[PDB]
């Protein structure tokens, strides 16, 4: 593994070496088998039901490691922690409910399948395939349920609707995430935001993240994307305080340390939560890398803070000592402290496009696929009159666009040429790559150019001719 | 301060601020006059330090003043360092003339004394001794040229071979039997000078030349010494071809002299002619064949002083230009280590600044600009650049060129062995320098292997103090048995190709993997028919070595038995101590080191009955600042290292571990980093030094020991 | 459009290169026309001969025609034109006479059949390809005539006249353009300009850069010239890429004056931006190759008064200098022959040995109008510009002991008669004359006079030595226009999936025995087999990696990127190359005799496992075949000291060279095949000079014997072995005996040598 240098054979000599590999399925059975039945000592009308639970999530896992090996991507490996943190899932949305039937439960378990095993795929073909081992599972180990109910498509969980973790409805979830874009656009930065259902499952999976501690998520897809706008706005939702360190060709390391030991001190002494976005763009240097590799792993640096800042960081850490109602004296102490409050304040996420993998959350981002880049179409050519009455509808249509509506309107039929012109963009960059000429990465922020640009030439021309006409 | 007394130009600003300091003290200057002098190591001062009584080389070897300079009366430090230089270069050269008159009777005899011989080289320094010599015998065969130029003339040029021969056999008779160490080295050099006249002189009686003008006798180099010259610096002048220069009369101290090659004289010859040009040399070629050498011999002939800037990662800019434009006041020379392994801007660096003090060299032929400031450059001032395939373009147009591509090797070690008093000196050169070539070509390569030419002269060295052990032994035995000694009548009957053969075996031997050991073998047979060498078994030891065994419950065997190996390589470990002062167990780690090494500590302990304490220091656990000591930033104070604080102790003899044998184990991996203050030591100076200026001898029983697991990064130095 | 584009191109570049422009216009012009053919199959072959590979039943050995003529002959035949072209070569009789012609190029007879009549440019290219195969030293004249054929045979008339840059400063270039004048070492072009500031009237200001004083005067000056409209000129500004980097940034930005003109004269180095090379207008100034002006270079060089001194005898030896360095300096252009490698016996050697004349001569004629010839100190200039100068450079023994030939052979009290033979049979019987004068303007004017045919004689090369240059020369046109001119995949895997077919497959390591262990001959060999073994391995593997990417199914590794891109490329790969190799071999050809290596190898193994050590003493390799072939000869002085009891020292090796058929294996007699001579002729151990370029010895028997300690005769000649044709790497020495009649030092002159290969 990169980092890890092996030992001087002198060394070797004297300590003997056991190796400690990932348990096997049986292990995992049992290990987990009774953390299963603690957890589902919380509803005991659903206690009978805890092994067949054990043994479907082992098979899902044991089928994801068979499948999906490091060899294609580096970030491929499942690890038993993967199905702790499963089991946790489960808990923490167990906990605050009091009764749930079997259906809920299975919504809950693919759910956290889902958010676990499939969020980190890049291809969309090993998602289908990892939807359908969860179906298939569900099937066989759990075959007197109503699988309409239990696996219903739109599985999407969130908190901000009810009281509760209990599952919301992809549309109400939409009235409600544009109600709180409005404020967003009202109070922070305006720029229009339309909501894909790639976006609503993107915005669940950050908050989700956000609001466990010791938070950190692998924001990883193409620029322009909207992963740091997406993160800006769950962060604000959320109440959380959006960080990215302003980096240009003189941002050395030292203004990275201090950058470092200021959000650093504001989300382990104030108390203030602080979420860190972070990009590829902003890290000039591998030792940025492996400070934020040690921040993800400690919690905390300690080569941040020496002498005087030191000292001004314990005078701090003893002010906020005293104004919460802890009485420390000693350094370490506070020490203790202070890297407590900022392992359950501070929230790194990283944005992109073996440790800090297994270690952290990644989330295929992606790139706007054909249903996103079709909404764009019409949600900003709304506003002029793309349409034509004496449109005839054609007798074959390109269909570039798989919901587009059986007759396609004028709109309709201008939209999807618009994401066809996108698509035809990937493929001709994909030939000049394949043929080995220099190629250029199209983002959805051309697509957004070129968008505007419609709108500007059509607005202009139409108008001229019309003030002539 | 800087300008007067140009000399500490060559140490560091830190340290011209420290000598500022130290100014009244001077305990405190030895580490400057080690610095800007050749050999000179410390000045000899009475009880009351203040009157400079002489100097003293690292050798030991002290020169002392016609006239000593008076530090009170010349309170200033530039002013006595000045007296300083002048009465040593006039001490030189009048203590030059008292031998070379010395010689001179010594000369023109029939027969020599052997007595009064080793009488006149004691008396005089080796430098001295071998300047005489050469003056004696360049004087000789210029007047028998005379005689001769009448044309068709009979030839005293045969006496004066002949006078060379005889005092070349007393020679070899004397370096035979035990000498001092600073004699032999004396002898050493005068033997292989004379060589080199005797094969000259027999150049010039095979080509029968006449006149004293004839290019055949310009080409090799004369020695003139003018006596009625009232000026003392110009009374020698050395003359080779067209080229004529003065002496520089510095010290030296003791060098080791080279054999004087036929690419040797090329060379000479060659660089000769570019000074005469009024332009350096650049002796390019692959590296190890003597090219810095060659030019530090013909500086050191010349009796100019060489710094030879060693051109690695440890290359520095502002102390280089500061020590250059010191080379420039002063006049010494400066000879440039590899340069194509510097830094590209570095290089261009440097070679702008050399290309400058070139042009004014050959204006000189006057100041040039150095750090602005304007320098007169000296006359004699020399540069020299080896490399190893160019020189940059503004500097192909300065500086001559020559191919240093192969010293001749037989030649070398031909008189190398013959200045050991070996006899039948050709035919064991001839057969060992093919064997070396074998060497470093079918043997399986290795790190830690080097043939090199400096290899061949360390076994040449091994095998002539072998030698004289054998034959000390032998006179013991024929006093016990008998009272009929006569050291030409033991060297007579006494093999010298088994000599060699022990010799080879004892140094190489040991550096041999499991596998090239009978491929060794197998080269001797080939060089070396017939003849064989068996080790001596310490029969004593052995047993103390199985007595040990048992009570460490370690295996002991003897030879195919098991454990046979093992005891073979604690014995050669024995060996190597008995002939080395340092030492390394190179081996994959759990080899045999710490066990055969304590192992032969308590059985030599329990042997000879010299108690043995071993330090045992890991040297990457602790900081390098840490392993040989801290300095105060403020005081200077010593906090002396782990390494320094044992060595101090055992100097201090508190509790009489002089008596004892002590062992500075120092397992662990090795680095150029901490090594290279711990070089010092491991070489014949054996003396460690301090950044503070403090200095401290090895005493003998201290036995430097080196326990690695592998040598990737260890400097082949 | 084309004459000015190169009249405008050519003027910057090699005077080699001139012709390799001149083709690709020619290649241009040929496809803009519609009425000629595409002649695509003709300019591929023309280009991709010596890739179609052959086999020894493939060669006729038709009578007339050397190996290599027999081969160019059937690949030729291999096109369908010239598919009759053995049957008219063979019924032919006027062909013997034109093969050996002066300038067969102006004669080519018509071979290739065709059933139309062609175009001039077709019947062209046909004598194009005729040249190639036939007489491939020509092939520059036959270039030239053929770009005379198609663009107008006044095409180049400009390049041989002398450079107007008059008419090239006044306009075609902006002043704001820098003229730059790159000129190879040994010249300066700073006197053309200057000549051309002072027929234009102009004031120049001349500055030279070597130091940071040097940068602040040149700022200066172009400063002050950009507004007064004066010219500026900076000199050997190659020494600072960086600051000429920071001038062409200033430039670049700056507006000049209409008169304004800046000059850089300028060394041929890659250290010179690329920037500035593509933002200013290119001259190249190249000496020409000539002894006479080498000659009238170096007395104009040399200042008439001090050729002209109190010894009246000084000019004869200033002119044996002159005559020496030019025989030296045009010795170089013949790398292979004329030496090893390529000296920079530049102006400061000529420079330091005049001045080693000057006081010597002035040690020996102490103010005397005129000194005896005899007491002309013959031996101190000998030994000075053996050792000293000219020989400084010179690392090789061999090319040190052509030196002191040279040096021994002019420099003598003998030059001073009138019947001094500067050289002999230049051409026939005639032989040079050392001029009778004894001032320097009789000198000058002889050499004026000189008959301007210099031959490779001349120098004392035999006269083959321009035809091997000429064909170097051809070889690298054909190089730089194939140079000069997805599907490159598959070409990749065709190619790769061809090598992996001719290498062969693997290779058997040799079984370890204690008397094989023993035994040195064993020892050498067995680490020969496994050097070839881990090589063989580590390409078939590589090979393997490669074909595997080539269909999918492996992605392309680093390691594996710079592999590939430097087989595109044809650069040999650095992991692939372990072994000692010509310079230039490309893959192709390294594949070739790595694929011949291993073959030898195989046989040497299946000769030892047949037997041992004493059957592996009679294999007879070749010493290009082994990796390390000195290796090889001293595994044989071991083996048979090992034999005979002998110390190694005390052996040396005698040469036997007879035929392969009749040689006996004596005990002491090693077989070495494949050994050529280099510029003579071995008959029954007897060397005799000859013209022929390369003798092939059938059989070199090498024999150990006792050192006889015998003075060696006058009539035995120490030949240097080469491994390779540019000889860069000694493997050993052997001595032959020179026939009858036989001068050793012309055997030294004529640079007479065994290659390996
Ligand atoms: N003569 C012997 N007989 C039996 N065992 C031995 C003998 N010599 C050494 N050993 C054992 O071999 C091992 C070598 O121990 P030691 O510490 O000397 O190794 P080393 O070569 O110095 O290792 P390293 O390079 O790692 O420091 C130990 O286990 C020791 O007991
Ligand atoms: N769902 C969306 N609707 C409209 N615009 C979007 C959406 N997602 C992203 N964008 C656009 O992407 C732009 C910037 O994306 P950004 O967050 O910087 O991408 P990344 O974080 O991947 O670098 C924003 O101007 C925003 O308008
Ligand atoms: N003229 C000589 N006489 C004796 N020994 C020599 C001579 N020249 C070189 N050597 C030996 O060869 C070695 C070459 O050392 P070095 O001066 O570093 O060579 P280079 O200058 O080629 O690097 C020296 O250690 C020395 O022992």
């Amino acid at each position: 593994d990169p980092g890890r240098k092996p030992l001087s054979h002198r060394f070797l000599r004297h300590v003997p070496v056991v190796y400690v590999d990932y348990p096997g399925p049986a292990s995992l059975t049992q290990i987990y088998g009774t953390f299963n039945r603690a957890m589902l000592r919380l509803i005991p009308s659903l206690r009978t039901y805890a092994e067949p639970l054990t043994a479907a999530m082992v098979e899902f896992y044991t089928m994801s490691q068979e499948r999906f090996t490091q060899d294609t991507q580096p970030h491929y490996i499942y690890s038993p922690r993967e199905m702790t943190r499963w089991v946790r899932g489960i808990f923490e949305a167990l906990r605050p409910l009091e009764t749930l039937p079997v259906e809920g439960l299975i919504r809950i378990w693919a759910h956290e399948a889902l958010r676990l095993f499939q969020d980190r795929l890049v291809e969309d073909e090993e998602r289908r395939w990892t939807d359908e081992n969860i179906d298939t599972v569900a099937l066989k180990h759990f075959p007197n349920i109503d699988r309409e109910k239990a696996m219903s498509r739109p599985i999407l969980y969130s908190n901000w609707l009810s009281k509760d973790y209990i599952p919301v409805d992809q549309e109400e979830l939409r009235d409600y995430v544009k109600a709180r874009l409005k404020v967003f656009y009202e109070e922070e930065l305006d720029v229009p935001l339309v909501l894909f259902n790639e976006v609503l499952d993107h915005v669940l999976r950050i908050d989700r993240i956000f609001r466990q501690p010791q938070g950190h998520l692998l924001l990883i897809g193409v620029s322009g994307a909207g992963k740091t706008t997406l993160s800006r706005f769950v962060a604000w939702m959320n109440g959380l305080s959006v960080y990215q360190i302003k980096v240009h060709r003189k941002y050395t390391g030292e203004d990275f340390d201090e950058d470092l030991r200021t959000v650093l001190r504001r989300s382990g002494c104030k108390n203030e939560k602080i979420a860190f976005i972070m990009d590829e763009s902003n890290v000039l240097d591998s030792g940025f890398l492996e400070r934020m590799n040690t921040l993800l792993a400690n919690g905390e640096v300690p080569g941040l803070f020496e002498g005087d800042e030191y000292a001004t960081l314990m005078t701090q850490c003893k002010e906020g000592a005293q104004k919460e109602g802890l009485m420390l004296d000693s350094h370490e102490e506070l020490y203790k402290w202070f890297t407590s409050q900022v392992i359950r304040n501070l929230h790194v996420v990283f944005t992109m496009n073996p440790a800090l993998f297994n270690r952290c959350v990644l989330n295929w981002f992606g790139d706007w696929s054909t249903e996103a880049l079709y909404q764009v179409g019409k949600e900003f050519t709304s506003k002029m009159d793309l349409e034509k009455p004496n449109y005839i509808v054609p007798d074959y249509m390109p269909v570039v666009y798989d919901k587009l509506p059986q007759p396609p309107s004028h709109r309709e039929a201008i939209v999807n040429s618009c994401v066809f012109v996108h698509q035809t963009l990937h493929q001709a960059n994909a030939r000049l790559a394949k043929r080995g000429g220099r190629t250029m990465a199209i983002t959805p922020r051309h697509y957004l150019d070129f968008i505007n640009h419609y709108a500007n030439l059509f607005h202009e021309k139409r108008s001229e001719l019309e003030e002539q006409q | 301060e800087r300008s007067s007394f140009p000399r500490f130009y060559f140490v560091g600003d830190e340290d011209l601020l420290e000598i500022i300091g130290n100014s009244k003290n001077v305990a405190k200057l030895q580490k400057h006059f080690k610095k800007m002098f050749a050999g000179v190591s410390s000045i000899i001062l009475n009880e009351d330090n203040s009157v400079v009584l002489g100097i003293s080389s690292r050798e030991g070897e002290e020169v002392m003043f016609k006239t000593p300079v008076s530090i009170t009366e010349h309170p200033k430090i530039n002013e006595w360092l000045t007296l300083v230089e002048k009465e040593m270069r006039v001490t030189l050269a009048k203590l030059l003339a008292e031998s070379v008159t010395e010689v001179e009777i010594f000369g023109k005899a029939t027969s020599i004394d052997p007595n009064t011989y080793i009488t006149w080289i004691d008396k005089y320094q080796a430098q001295l001794v071998v300047l005489s010599a050469q003056i004696a015998w360049s004087e000789n065969v210029e007047t028998a040229l005379s005689s001769m130029g009448g044309g068709g003339d009979a030839a005293p040029l045969h006496s004066v071979l002949s006078n060379v021969e005889v005092t070349l056999n007393v020679l070899a008779d004397s370096v035979l039997m035990e000498q001092p160490p600073l004699r032999r080295r004396k002898l050493e050099h005068l033997i292989t000078e004379l060589v080199h006249q005797r094969d000259v002189t027999r150049s010039l009686i095979k080509s029968k030349i006449d006149n004293a003008k004839s290019f055949e006798w310009l080409s090799q180099m004369r020695f003139y010494f003018d006596p009625k010259q009232t000026d003392v610096l110009q009374q020698l002048s050395i003359q080779m071809a067209n080229a004529k220069f003065n002496y520089g009369f510095e010290y030296l101290g003791v060098q080791d002299k080279l054999v004087q090659t036929p690419l040797t004289d090329r060379c000479y010859l060659t660089m000769t002619q570019a000074l005469e040009a009024r332009l350096g040399g650049s002796p390019f070629g692959p590296a190890g064949t003597g090219k810095t050498e060659s030019v530090k011999a013909l500086g050191h002939q010349l009796g100019r002083f060489v710094l030879v800037f060693n051109c690695d990662e440890t290359f520095d800019f502002q102390a280089m230009g500061r020590i250059f434009v010191g080379l420039c006041q002063v006049g010494a020379w400066g000879c440039f280590d590899e340069f194509n392994r510097l830094e590209e801007r570095m290089l261009s660096a440097v070679s702008q600044q050399v290309q400058c003090i070139q042009e004014a060299l050959r204006e000189h032929s006057i100041t040039c600009e150095l750090l602005n400031k304007q320098v007169k450059v000296s006359p004699d001032m020399a540069i020299f650049i080896t490399m190893n395939p160019n020189l940059p373009d503004n500097l192909k147009k300065l500086f001559r060129s020559l191919a240093m591509t192969k010293p001749d090797r037989q030649l070398i070690a031909q008189v190398m062995l013959y200045s050991q008093g070996f006899r039948t000196a050709e035919v064991l050169a001839n057969k060992i320098v093919p064997f070396f070539k074998l060497c470093d070509e079918q043997l399986s390569s290795q790190s830690h292997y080097d043939f090199g030419l400096r290899a061949l002269k360390s076994v040449l060295v091994s095998a002539g103090n072998v030698k004289r052990e054998r034959i000390q032994k032998i006179k013991r035995e024929k006093e016990e048995r008998g009272e009929a000694v006569d050291e030409g009548e033991i060297a007579e009957n006494l093999p010298e190709q088994e000599i060699l053969i022990q010799s080879v075996c004892e140094t190489m031997v040991p550096k041999l993997v499991a596998e090239d050991i009978p491929l060794l073998f197998s080269l001797l047979s080939d060089v070396f028919p017939g003849v064989q060498y068996h080790r001596g078994e310490m029969t004593a030891l052995r047993e103390e070595l199985k007595k040990v065994c048992q009570e460490m419950y370690l295996t002991y065997g003897d030879g195919e038995e098991v454990g046979g190996m093992w005891v073979e390589k604690v014995l050669q470990l024995y060996q190597i101590t008995q002939i080395n002062h340092g030492l390394m167990m190179v081996g994959p780690s759990g080899s045999g080191k710490s066990m055969a090494w304590r192992v032969l500590l308590k059985a030599l302990e329990r042997l000879e009955g010299v108690e043995g304490v071993a330090h045992i220091i890991d040297p990457k656990a602790i900081s390098k600042d840490h392993l040989y000591g801290t300095l105060d930033p403020n005081t200077r104070e010593w906090t002396d290292g782990l390494f320094t604080h044992v060595l101090r102790k055992i100097i201090d003899s508190v509790r009489g571990e002089l008596q004892k044998r002590q062992w500075i184990v120092f397992d662990g991996d090795v680095d150029p980093e901490w090594v290279e203050n711990l070089n010092s030591v491991l070489d014949d100076n054996k003396l460690l030094t301090l950044p503070n200026g403090e200095r401290l001898s090895l005493p003998p029983n201290v036995r430097i020991m080196f326990e690695v697991q592998d040598l990737k990064y260890a400097t082949l130095a | 459009l084309f004459q000015v584009a190169f009249n405008r191109v050519a003027r910057g570049m090699l005077h080699q290169d001139h012709i390799t422009f001149a083709m690709l216009l020619a290649r241009i012009k040929l496809k803009g026309t519609v009425g000629e053919p595409t002649y695509d199959a003709e300019f591929q072959h023309f280009l991709r001969g010596n890739e179609i590979v052959l086999s020894a039943g493939s060669t006729p050995r038709i009578q007339g025609l050397t190996v290599e003529q027999a081969e160019a002959v059937v690949r030729l035949s291999c096109l369908p034109a010239f598919k009759d072209l053995i049957a008219k070569v063979q019924a032919d009789e006027q062909f013997g006479i034109w093969l050996d012609s002066s300038s067969p190029e102006q004669t080519v007879p018509y071979l290739w059949s065709e059933e139309t009549p062609a175009t001039p440019i077709g019947q062209a290219i046909h004598r194009l390809l005729l040249i190639q195969a036939f007489r491939p030293d020509r092939l520059l004249a036959m270039a030239h005539m053929f770009v005379s054929t198609n663009l107008g045979e006044s095409f180049m008339s400009i390049m041989e006249q002398p450079l107007d840059l008059t008419h090239i400063v006044g306009t075609e270039v902006k002043p704001n353009t820098p003229v730059l004048m790159c000129s190879v070492p040994g010249y300066d072009a700073s006197g053309h300009v200057e000549d051309l500031a002072a027929e234009q009237n102009t004031q120049i200001t001349s500055i030279a850069i070597g130091s940071a004083e040097g940068f602040n005067q040149a700022d200066k000056a172009i400063n002050t010239a950009v507004k007064s409209g004066r010219w500026v000129m900076l000199k050997n500004v190659h020494l600072a890429p960086g600051w000429l980097m920071q001038l062409e940034k200033k430039l670049h930005s700056l507006q000049p004056h209409a008169c304004f003109r800046l000059f850089l004269t300028m060394e041929i180095n890659p250290k010179v931006p690329v920037n500035l090379l593509r933002a200013g207008r290119i001259f190249v100034f190249e000496p020409p190759p000539g002894v006479k002006a080498n000659m009238l270079r170096t007395f104009s060089s040399i200042p008439v008064s001090r050729i002209c001194k109190s010894p009246n005898e000084r000019a004869r030896l200033y002119f044996l200098l002159a005559w020496f360095h030019a025989i030296i300096q045009e010795r170089l252009r013949y790398a292979p022959l004329g030496w090893s490698k390529k000296y920079e016996f530049g102006e400061s050697d000529l420079r330091s040995a005049c001045d080693t004349v000057d006081t010597w001569l002035d040690d020996t004629a102490k103010g005397r109008q005129n000194i005896s010839p005899d007491k002309i100190p013959w031996s101190a200039l000998k030994t000075l510009m053996a050792q000293s100068i000219y020989g400084g450079r010179v690392d090789n023994e061999f090319d040190q002991r052509l030196l002191n030939t040279f040096l021994e052979r002019l420099f003598t009290t003998r030059s001073f008669d009138s019947e001094f033979k500067l050289a002999c049979k230049v051409d026939g019987h005639k032989d040079i004359q050392m001029p009778d004068g004894i001032r320097r303007e009789e000198f000058v004017q002889w050499v004026e006079l000189l008959p301007d045919t210099q031959t490779p004689s001349w120098l004392g090369l035999p006269n083959n030595a321009e035809r091997v240059l000429l064909t170097t020369q051809g070889v690298d046109m054909i190089s730089k226009m194939l140079k000069m001119q997805p599907a490159w995949m598959r070409t990749l895997h065709t190619t790769a999936s061809n090598w992996l077919h001719l290498i062969p497959q693997t290779l058997s390591h040799l079984k370890r025995t204690v008397e094989n262990i023993k035994d040195p001959l064993f020892r050498f060999f067995e680490r020969e087999v496994k050097m070839g073994a881990k090589l063989l391995q580590d390409v078939r593997q590589d090979l393997a990696d490669v074909v595997q990417v080539c269909e999918g199914k492996k992605k392309q590794t680093n390691y594996l990127r710079t592999l590939i891109n430097e087989l595109v490329k044809g650069i040999l790969p650095r992991s692939w190359s372990h072994y000692t190799v010509p310079a230039g071999m490309t893959v192709i050809q390294w594949v070739s005799d790595f694929s011949e290596r291993i073959k030898q190898l195989q046989n040497i193994s299946l000769a030892a496992a047949s037997g041992g050590a004493k059957e592996l003493k009679n294999i007879h390799v070749c010493l290009g075949g082994l990796f390390v072939p000195e290796a090889y000869i001293t595994a044989t002085r071991q083996y048979v000291a090992q034999a005979n009891s002998w110390s190694l020292e005390e052996l040396c090796l005698e040469v036997n060279v007879t035929t392969s058929q009749g040689a006996t294996l004596d005990a002491c007699s090693f077989g070495v095949t494949g050994l050529k001579l280099q510029g003579a002729t071995c008959n029954n151990n007897k060397l005799s000079l000859s013209n022929a370029i390369s003798t092939a010895l059938p059989l070199t028997q090498l024999r150990w014997v006792k050192q006889t300690n015998t003075e060696k005769k006058a009539s035995v000649v120490t030949l240097p072995v080469y491994l390779n044709f540019t000889r860069a790497d000694l493997i050993f020495t052997v001595d032959f005996e020179i026939a009858t009649k036989e001068d050793p030092r012309s055997f030294y002159e004529r640079g007479v040598a065994v290659l390996c290969t």
